[PDB]
RNA sequence: AGAUUUGAGUAUCGUAAGAGGACUCCCUUAACUUAAGCAUAUCAAUAAGGGAAGGAAGAAAAAAUAACAAUGAUUUCUUAAGUAAUGGCGAAUGAAAAAGAAAAAGACCAAGUUGAUA
RNA sequence: UGGAAGUAUAAAUCGAAAAGGUGAUAGUAUUCAUCAAAGUCUAAAUAUUACAGGAAAACUGAUAGCAAAGAAGUACUGUGAA
RNA sequence: GAUUCACGCAGUGUUAACGUGCAAAUUACUUGUCAUAUUUGAGUAUAGGGGCGAAAGACUCAUCGAACUAUCUAGUAGCUGG
RNA sequence: UGAAACUGUCCUUAGUGCAGAUCUUGGUGGUAGUAGCAAAUACUAAGAAGAGGAAAAAAACAUCUUAGAACUGAAGAGGAGAAAGGUUCCUAAACAACAUUACUUGGAUUAGGGUGAAUCGAUCCUAAAUUACAGAUGGAAAUCCUUAAGAAA
RNA sequence: GGGAACGGGCUUGAUUGGAACGGCGGGGAAAGAAGACCCUGUUGAGCUUGACUCUAAUUUAUCAUGUGACACUCAUUUCGUUAAAUGUUA
RNA sequence: AAUAAAAUAUUACUUUGGAUAGUUUAGUUUCCUGGGCGAUGAAGAACGCAAUGAAUUGCGAUAAGUGAUAGGAACAAUAAAAUGUGAAUAUCCAAAAUUUGAAUGCUUGAAAGUAUACUAAGGUAUAUAUGAUAUUCAAUAUCCA
């Protein structure tokens, strides 16, 4: 909805910056097996259920 | 990082006061540069500046509850901040002198038919 | 088997008074010295419909015995009340219609 | 049941397995004694005596011809013997009165 | 239309965040969450739920304070 | 374990729907979920008789 | 007016709460099951629910056993013993003394007495 | 409860004492034996599949062993308990 | 609490379509109804030998002649399969 | 072929021999290049961009502009809100996967940007109703009471 | 034909060229579902009833000590108020 | 009668798939030592903090870390800056310790908030029950002028 309480939009914020992959630099670590994000989701394939 | 415990020591409350305002405000230019593409030097200075004001903050807040320990060292009524480190549990125990404290009657008792140090001969 | 249809009304529930728009309690004043002993005035201001009730409710007004101020009544209207009417409460309150006497 | 057997008379139609008790323990209780003893004998040091016994009859006439260790000597032995009560319990002697 | 229909009008949320436990359970009309019992002051727990047990208990989370005590 | 692969609360879905009557994980959404359960020849499940440390 | 009694508000110094509950002490009248049915019984101080604790807890110093050539607080182990007994005397349930060991330790209140009483 | 003409607890009524309880077949009598209830504390020997730190193993060896040998009570499902 | 048409809604017939469907109940035409015992949102109240029911054992989250979920529970099976 | 462990004999031990249990888990065939990708009237020409209309008509060609031809027909396939969703909004680069052909398109991939209130709302008031201290009740969990029971409000 | 009494397979005959496209609904006792009709379990559940055995609610009797010889109030019950002139004199 | 396209059969190579063999920073069980939480604010939850991080780890506005004590030359995916005038690393220590949560001034839905007192902001304290002491009271409740 438009209308939300102020710590609900900060969850929803945090649901935003959580939706991100890997970054490069971190794919060439040494012994590196995290290659991509398996806790990611998109509006349209899984509704985060808050 | 470079402010040198020793010269923090060396400063006064005043002078250590001026001192994190001249570091806050130092952090804050090197954060709005780094923001508009700042050099990696800049940047490599941002994360210094960030410990000395932790290294001066320390030095502050250990210097002062020093002090106020000194203060209240044999008040009777000490805050509970200063009080000794124990457990919940702890607090609640007897003392040791209530622990072993005896009666009049069972302490003589002790006082003249004490365990005697003896042997059997075979 | 189930619980009956007058079971249920017991819970109260559902069947809670629908006693929403409803004026008030329908009573006389509380009995005081001015009415064990004396007589009071109150003037009859309107009669109104209490819903859920056949009967219309008056708005009577007594003055005060005692202290400053109004006292606020609703009676159950008496057939005969009209507005504007004086009804007396009391033991020396005359024989009339609407009056209210031991 | 077929043929000649006793009949069987087994109690664990209960819940048996959260009654059993296993003695995995028994080869460190002994280690847990001794090392106890052995710390009991200093400390009280010397005579970490088990306080003197008296001799008493076993009960009943199925045992009463056998002597074996009662618990404290009664206050007409040591009487008898000439020992003081109250100084006897601190020389290792068991009383019972 | 039991079924695909009536699931149509289902806009309406039951249950929102709760404040102590974090989980989508407290329900909005009973003023109690369903999953740690809020408001009662004790932390609903019960021995026929095992596995609610070891999913929210001492030493699933950061034991900020408690991890420095035992250790002590 | 006494308890391992006895931790579910799985119970037999019946006849009539064209699969084998050993109980079935409850629940949706994994791959786990209406799968085989406790039963002996399972995977994931307890063995025969489990070895008792008594 | 003064002497008490009882009950309140405030201040100061403290105390309880919640987590955990494998082991410990309790409350509450489950059923599946067994009896080749089933209703007492069994499952069974069992499950679930509820309360309280500690590093251990509980118990502990005889209004106790016994009938002896007598023992002697409590606890725990061995044996007694699937015995005595209970039970639609059916299915089933079921101890304790004696005896042998681990460890051992006994102390106070009340009441009584002493009152230039403390 | 094994406790059987009542082993223990509780409730309703009743209710002691110039003491008395027990000796498990109810009753009364006389002896005998042994204790002396209706307040409190008490180490040691004992239990432990919480949790933490260790050591072992005729145990499993990635469909096995904990559900989990990787960001496992995670991904994912459900309004929720789960 | 008259008769009808429309926006809407329903579900009389085709026992039409579809029937590994658009759809775990929908589509088309025909038909009926289409404001006062009317329609509808949000808030709120009622909970499992219970609720609610202009009453069909109907509805109570695709679950109802007793919901869902977890534990007792690997319930028992003289019966079927290996 | 494979590159770091293993075998023979005697005893001991067992989580010790599978074709079946609508067995469990995983993988894979025939059906089979088959049934299908047929509601919502509809597209065409020139140009641009692009690797992506070629060619013995391979008769069909996604995006954007223009021209033609059309549909929803103002109780709309228009312009906005409440709940619900949660960044899907805007732009640029880029098209491996996804939208039953394809896509240079996209609600899809990557990276950035974006939400400005004294006057709009929440906040404030009370409605149906809901929940506290003390009190009443219960073996317990807890239940009841909401101004009555209170030196409270 | 015989066979578990209605064979694609076995016996004896009729007969046969390999790969298939479009249709079709005779057969595959075609697919879907451990028959829901019937019976058997010493298997259930909903409902009914002087089926057996019980139980909440209701009801009756006894016990649970207020005073004075029916009368009173003093526990107890049900109420009302802003506990706002109650009772006896004047 | 005839062909071997399809069909069938065996071997080699390749493919789909991941069995088998070798291996293990993970489990299971038994035993030993403890069993050391919280109003001095716990367990749990949320949010935030790294030069480039989404998770996870560590930490709390002094932020993937500060002081002190030990420790002695590294880290690295890339670039910086610092460094024997002391880098990593370890800790029952010191300082610091966001919002909540028994949650405790009042309210709390996803709620934004808000009162008083002490020391404009900031920081403290103010729930309920309860023990002791002090102080101010109330009731002719008992005496009592």
């Amino acid at each position: 909805t438009g209308h939300k309480g102020f710590s609900y939009k900060l969850k929803l914020g945090k649901k935003i910056h959580q939706n991100r992959g890997v970054p490069q630099w971190f794919r060439m670590k040494t012994g590196n097996t995290i290659n991509y994000n398996f806790k990611r989701r998109h509006w349209n394939r899984r509704k985060m259920g808050m | 990082a470079s402010l040198k415990i020793s010269a923090i020591k060396a400063m006064s409350k005043n002078d250590m006061n001026a001192k994190l305002i001249e570091l806050k405000g130092e952090l804050a230019n090197l954060r709005t540069a780094k923001v508009t593409g700042g050099a990696p030097s800049k940047i490599s200075r941002l994360r210094v500046v960030k410990k000395d004001i932790a290294r001066l903050l320390t030095v502050m807040n250990t210097q002062r509850m020093e002090a106020l320990r000194k203060y209240y060292k044999q008040a009777k009524y000490v805050p509970k901040e200063l009080r000794p480190k124990t457990t919940r549990k702890e607090r609640r125990q007897l003392t040791k002198a209530q622990l072993n404290l005896k009666t009049v009657k069972a302490a003589k008792k002790a006082q003249h038919f004490p365990a005697r140090k003896f042997f059997v001969l075979a | 088997g189930r619980r009956t249809l007058s079971q249920r009304k017991g819970r109260g529930s559902i069947f809670k008074s629908r006693s929403h728009h409803k004026l008030g309690v329908a009573q006389h004043r509380a009995i005081d010295f001015f009415e064990r002993h004396s007589t009071v005035r109150g003037l009859v201001k309107s009669i109104e419909h209490d819903p859920g009730r056949g009967a219309p409710l008056a708005r009577v007004v007594f003055r005060n015995p005692r202290q400053y101020g109004l006292d606020k009544e609703l009676f159950i209207c008496a057939e005969g009340l009209y507005s504007g009417q004086y009804i007396y409460c009391g033991s020396k309150a005359s024989l009339h219609i609407g009056n209210v006497l031991p | 049941m077929k043929h000649n057997q006793a009949v069987s008379n087994i109690h664990f139609c209960k819940d048996w397995r959260s009654k059993v008790h296993t003695w995995f323990k028994q080869p460190f209780r002994k280690i847990r004694r001794h090392q106890t003893r052995v710390e009991k004998a200093k400390a009280v040091f010397p005579a970490t005596i088990k306080s003197l016994k008296p001799s008493v009859h076993c009960m009943n006439q199925r045992f009463n011809y056998k002597l074996r260790l009662g618990r404290g000597f009664t206050l007409k032995e040591l009487r008898a013997a000439k020992i003081d009560k109250n100084l006897a319990r601190t020389i290792g002697i068991a009383v019972d009165p | 239309t039991k079924g695909t229909s009536c699931r149509g009008t289902r806009h309406n949320k039951t249950h929102i965040l709760c404040k102590r436990c974090g989980k989508r359970s407290w329900h909005l009309q009973k003023q109690r969450c369903a999953s740690c019992g809020y408001p009662d002051a004790k932390m609903r727990q019960y021995a026929w739920g095992y596995k609610a047990l070891r999913r929210r208990t001492q030493g699933t989370g950061r034991m900020r304070h408690l991890k420095i005590a035992l250790k002590r | 374990s006494t308890e391992a692969g006895k931790q579910h609360s799985a119970i037999s879905w019946g006849t009539g729907r064209a699969v084998a009557r050993i109980p079935r994980i409850s629940g949706s959404g994994s791959g786990r979920n209406g799968q085989g359960a406790f039963g002996n020849m399972t995977r994931k499940g307890h063995m025969f008789s489990p070895l008792k440390n008594f």
